[PDB]
């Protein structure tokens, strides 16, 4: 299924954005390393129209619907980061190729006792993190999911005060502020 | 929560 390799963030009513935080235009996010627009487009890129549609004032669930639908050349108006410069830019979809990365990466258990784990992560940084969020629930049991969070500058954390010799889902989000980066990451743990 | 971002 044809992709354009980035994500956005932004909206009318939308959820922010990490980079001009008051402005709620649509903004290019992440950007895939080796996707159609890597060479072209950057992190904080306001787009204003694509495909002749215009981007301003639009709502984050338009934003994403218009272009997941258009054609396979898309053509947009950004504006990037004084001072400002509009650009055009065309952006061919792609098959094609990759699975996005993973934020934060490298989820891993380093040392456990019977109730008790330190897991660590690949410090994510190409995007302001002000915290991460751990979430541990008991695998697909009738248990709830626990949850505690970190400063954005820590990598590690304890969970403690598990049930001894179960499996556990141990997920970690990366906050920029209420709401996390895409692809959370998660292992699961006896 | 929910993501602040999605892919295209
Ligand atoms: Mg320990």
């Amino acid at each position: 299924s044809p992709e354009l390799g980035f994500s956005i963030s932004g909206g009318v009513g939308g959820r922010g954005n990490p980079f001009r935080p008051d402005d709620d235009g649509i903004f290019v996010t992440r950007v895939q390393p080796e996707g159609p627009a890597s060479k072209l487009l950057q992190p904080g890129d306001k787009i204003i129209q694509a495909n002749g549609y215009s981007f301003i004032n639009i709502e984050h669930g338009q934003a994403v619907s218009l272009l997941k639908t258009f054609q396979n050349t898309v053509e947009l108006i950004i504006v990037r980061e004084g001072a400002k410069q509009e650009i055009r830019v065309r952006v061919e979809k792609d098959g094609g190729s990759g699975g996005v990365s993973s934020v934060p990466t490298n989820l891993e258990v380093v040392a456990a006792t019977p109730t008790s784990l330190l897991i660590s992560w690949d410090a994510y940084r190409e995007l302001p993190v002000s915290y991460y969020r751990i979430t541990y629930g008991e695998t697909g049991g009738n248990s709830p999911v626990q949850e505690f969070t970190v400063p954005g500058s820590k990598s590690t954390a304890t969970i403690s005060g598990l049930k001894p010799g179960v499996d556990y889902t141990i997920t970690v989000y990366a906050h920029y502020n209420y709401h996390y980066y895409s692809s959370p990451i998660s292992i699961n743990y006896r | 929560p929910q993501p602040v971002d999605s892919w295209v």
